[PDB]
């Protein structure tokens, strides 16, 4: 699972 | 940062570009080194490696003089010394697509011609002093040999050919014929050689000539025409020739004041001057090469102009070594009997003799009519013909213009009013199609290059001759031996070849469309092989080198590239504990797992030490860690016992760049963060009770942010792929540098 952080 | 330039100074260096490290591919440069009219280009290859190839049609250096043309590759240039003709010296470098090596670093010199290769035109008026310099001292002579080559255009009954004043300005040693023919001067006397050679003898055909003294016994030597002869001068034992004087080229001789219209007309060539007599057995062992022991030939004994100094007396080409030269002639003549015959059959025989009159090998391989107009009389024609001559086998334009306009009588009534003779253009460098490179290359030669990406096999295009009208053309490229990138049919056996081949064309500037065409290629590379490490080396280094590319470039690729990396970590085989493939915007990692002592598990990517590249941690949370995952102890707690034996490993990737994670549904909100990836299988474990501590650090800083933790849904946008909320809620230790996610799925 890729994992990443939208802002 | 320009490697098509024009070097100028006396002396310099220039090297391949990036050297010492690797070329670039599909360079093309042209270094080309002038030195001013007296000089040469001497260049010296202080180290050379290129790419090997048989007819070094891969990556090649030409070094192009006036008269030659020579191609290199591999290590075979790396020791040279090469030297120019004339004043022009052009380095070529050319190197194709895929493949380099380290290059080439080259010094250049200006050198002079030496003076062995001159003769000296002396003069008639005088404030133009041709002497040896004044780095040369001339000693105390008591016995001495000089010798000489002279050849004379002019007679006169008074002429100097050489003058030794000295540091007071009388003359004390001269060579001039007098009153009484040719007579050494020497002191203040005079040793006539007139019985051994006279003025009769100043031809224009250059001959060598020595002339002995010594004090002692008076004895004259003259060496001339390969007979020596002796004389004693007995008034010679007198004098001694004292130091420092000034020695020149025609000069003073025996007179007072003046050398002003007092010199020979003509030319001289190797002048040298000696400390003792010779005897005629050592006159006969001498060479012209051999260095004068007081003054010598040679430049830094000598003020000399250059306004008086003349010259006289497989295949290795990168342009190809054909058969036959081709030329093209456009003949003017005049035919007075225009109804009778037809004069191209006379014209041709003609042309086809009279280069056999001067045992050439020229002959006419077409003629034809081009223009015919009538002049006063009506039955005259002036008619102007375009003709084909054919060089057969050997190794000038104007010469071959001269041997037909000394020969104007064609036929009867049939004169030649006008011939131009042109060397036949070569086909220019040409790229058909795109990473097909074609060198320059004279007519009816074939080139081969490499076909485009894999090299296995050649692709030929051959320079033809339009036999219309005489001009050369590029006939259309044999490709047929070539193969796409996608129409190549991947095997276990040809894997790593092909995946060796397409790492090398992803370094370069690719177009969008061929980007996703390697990236289709390695999808069945990486479904179809089984992987260790060292293909999944270069299968990383692929998709790390597309993680550089364009954001448009990626964007119709990066599914297929998401997914070949996913299930090339499922894939791999290894032997320890945990293994680690690293590129520059891309680490992935395995590890194994025990599904008995299973505790929980910290994983870690981070930079080192002055390295480039991102590692894994699969321990602990490295220090300054761009990204953290920590697995809970009950991640394997709510999982069937069909499940939990297909549980081997622990994934991990990281993903430095962000441009195969493009979401045009995200509301306006940009990714700014690193992507980490882990799993610990072909499935996903969803619905956990305890979370996974997934830490990324941001890619810029963002005082008090509103971050979203998300992840990679596959599923989204018509099976396409997008960012999903769903699962993901942010921790509590989340600060402007980094963001803490607790998801629910691994
Ligand atoms: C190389 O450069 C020189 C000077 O710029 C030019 O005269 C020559 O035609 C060039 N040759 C090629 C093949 O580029
Ligand atoms: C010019 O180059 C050749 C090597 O091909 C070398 O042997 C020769 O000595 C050079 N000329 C001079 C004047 O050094
Ligand atoms: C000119 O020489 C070629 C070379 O063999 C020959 O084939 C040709 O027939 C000659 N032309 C004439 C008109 O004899
Ligand atoms: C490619 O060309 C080289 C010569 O340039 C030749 O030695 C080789 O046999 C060729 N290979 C193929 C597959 O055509
Ligand atoms: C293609 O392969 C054949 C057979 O191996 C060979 O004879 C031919 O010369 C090749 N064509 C080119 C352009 O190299
Ligand atoms: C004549 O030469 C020109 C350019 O050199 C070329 O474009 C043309 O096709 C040639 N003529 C014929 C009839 O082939
Ligand atoms: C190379 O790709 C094109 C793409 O349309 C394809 O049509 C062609 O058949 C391929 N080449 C060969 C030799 O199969
Ligand atoms: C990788 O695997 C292939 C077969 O799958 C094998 O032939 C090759 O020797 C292996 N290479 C290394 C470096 O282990
Ligand atoms: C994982 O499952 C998919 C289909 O569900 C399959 O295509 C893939 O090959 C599997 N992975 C491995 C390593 O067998
Ligand atoms: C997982 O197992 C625990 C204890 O066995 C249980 O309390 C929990 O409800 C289970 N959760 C799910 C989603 O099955
Ligand atoms: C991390 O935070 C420190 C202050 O806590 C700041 O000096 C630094 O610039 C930050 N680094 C990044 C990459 O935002
Ligand atoms: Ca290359």
């Amino acid at each position: 699972t890729h994992f990443g952080i939208l802002m | 940062t320009s490697c098509n330039v024009v070097l100028t100074d006396s002396q310099g260096s220039f090297t391949s570009p990036c050297y010492p490290n690797d070329y670039p591919p599909s360079q093309s440069c042209n270094w080309t080194i002038q030195a001013p009219a007296g000089f040469i280009v001497q260049i010296t290859f202080l180290d050379f490696e290129l790419e090997e190839a048989q007819g070094c049609i891969y990556d090649r250096v030409v070094v192009k003089t006036g008269t030659s043309d020579a191609k290199f590759c591999g290590l075979t240039a790396n020791g040279l010394t090469l030297n120019s003709t004339g004043n022009v010296m052009e380095v070529f470098f050319n190197s194709d697509f895929s493949v380099q090596k380290k290059g080439f670093h080259i010094s250049y010199k200006q050198v002079a011609v030496t003076l062995r290769n001159q003769k000296v035109t002396m003069p008639k008026s005088s404030k133009t002093i041709l002497r040896v310099s004044n780095s040369i001292s001339i000693p105390v002579l008591t016995a001495f040999t000089v010798c000489f080559e002279i050849a004379r255009t002019a007679q006169k009954a008074t002429e100097t050919i050489f003058t030794l004043s000295d540091a007071a300005g009388t003359s004390i040693l001269a060579f001039e014929k007098t009153s009484n023919g040719m007579e050494l001067f020497i002191g203040a006397s005079y040793c006539s050689v007139d019985n051994f050679l006279t003025s009769s003898d100043i031809t224009a055909t250059m001959k060598p000539l020595c002339l002995t003294w010594t004090k002692s016994s008076g004895l004259i030597g003259v060496y001339f025409e390969g007979h020596y002869f002796s004389s004693i001068c007995s008034a010679s034992q007198i004098y001694t020739l004292q130091s420092g004087g000034l020695l020149q080229i025609a000069g003073k001789g025996s007179s007072s004041v003046s050398v002003d219209d007092q010199n020979l007309d003509g030319f001289i060539y190797n002048f040298r001057l000696w400390d003792h007599a010779m005897l005629s057995s050592e006159l006969s062992a001498l060479t012209c090469d051999t260095v004068g022991n007081v003054v010598d030939w040679d430049h830094s004994y000598w003020t000399i102009p250059g306004s008086s100094t003349q010259t006289d007396s497989g295949c290795a080409s990168g342009l190809g070594c054909p058969e036959d030269i081709f030329y093209r002639s456009t003949l003017v003549v005049t035919d007075e009997q225009t109804p009778d015959r037809d004069a191209t059959a006379i014209i041709s025989q003609w042309l086809n003799q009279t280069f056999q009159n001067w045992m050439y090998r020229v002959y006419v391989d077409g003629i034809s009519l081009q223009l015919i107009t009538v002049l006063s009389r009506i039955t005259t024609t002036r008619q102007i013909y375009l003709a084909l001559l054919v060089y057969k086998n050997t190794t000038a334009e104007v010469e071959i213009e001269s041997m037909l306009r000394s020969a104007p009588a064609i036929g009867n009534g049939l004169t030649l009013d006008s011939v131009t003779v042109n060397l036949m253009e070569n086909c220019q460098a040409d790229e058909f199609p795109v990473h097909y490179r074609w060198p320059e290359s004279r007519p009816t030669v074939t080139q081969y290059v490499p076909c485009f990406p894999y090299k296995d096999r050649n692709a030929s295009r051959t320079c033809m001759i339009n036999r219309d009208n005489y001009t050369s053309f590029w006939a259309l490229p044999d490709r047929g031996n070539c193969t796409n990138i996608t129409s190549i049919t991947v095997s276990q056996e040809n894997a790593m070849d092909v995946a060796v081949q397409l790492a090398d064309i992803s370094n370069n500037g690719l177009s969008k469309e061929e980007l996703t065409q390697v990236v289709t290629k390695v999808m069945e590379l990486v479904n179809i092989a089984k992987i260790n490490a060292t293909l999944a080396s270069t299968v990383v280094t692929i998709i790390s080198n597309v993680m550089v590319s364009s954001e448009d470039a990626q964007k119709d690729a990066s599914e297929t590239a998401l997914k070949a990396v996913d299930e090339l970590v499922q894939k791999i085989e290894f032997d320890g504990p945990s293994l680690t493939i690293s590129s520059k915007n891309l680490v992935v990692g395995v590890s194994a797992l025990d599904t008995t002592n299973f505790n929980g598990s910290t994983l870690s990517a981070f930079i080192a030490t002055n390295t480039t590249d991102p590692q894994i941690d699969f321990d602990s949370e490295a220090h300054n860690a761009l990204a953290v995952v920590t697995l809970p102890p009950t991640l394997l707690q709510n999982l069937s016992l069909s499940q939990i034996e297909k549980v081997s490993r622990i994934n991990f990737m990281f993903f430095g760049r962000t441009g195969l994670f493009q979401d045009h549904q995200n509301n306006g909100l940009t990714l700014n963060s690193y992507v980490v990836a882990s799993s610990v299988g072909n499935f996903t474990i969803k619905n956990l009770q305890d979370p996974v501590r997934i830490e990324i650090a941001h890619l810029e800083y963002q005082k008090d942010p509103n971050p979203q933790c998300v992840f990679w849904d596959f599923n989204l946008q018509n099976y396409s792929g997008g960012w999903n909320s769903d699962g993901c809620k942010v921790g509590s230790d989340s600060n402007s540098n980094r963001t803490v996610c607790l998801c629910n799925h691994l």
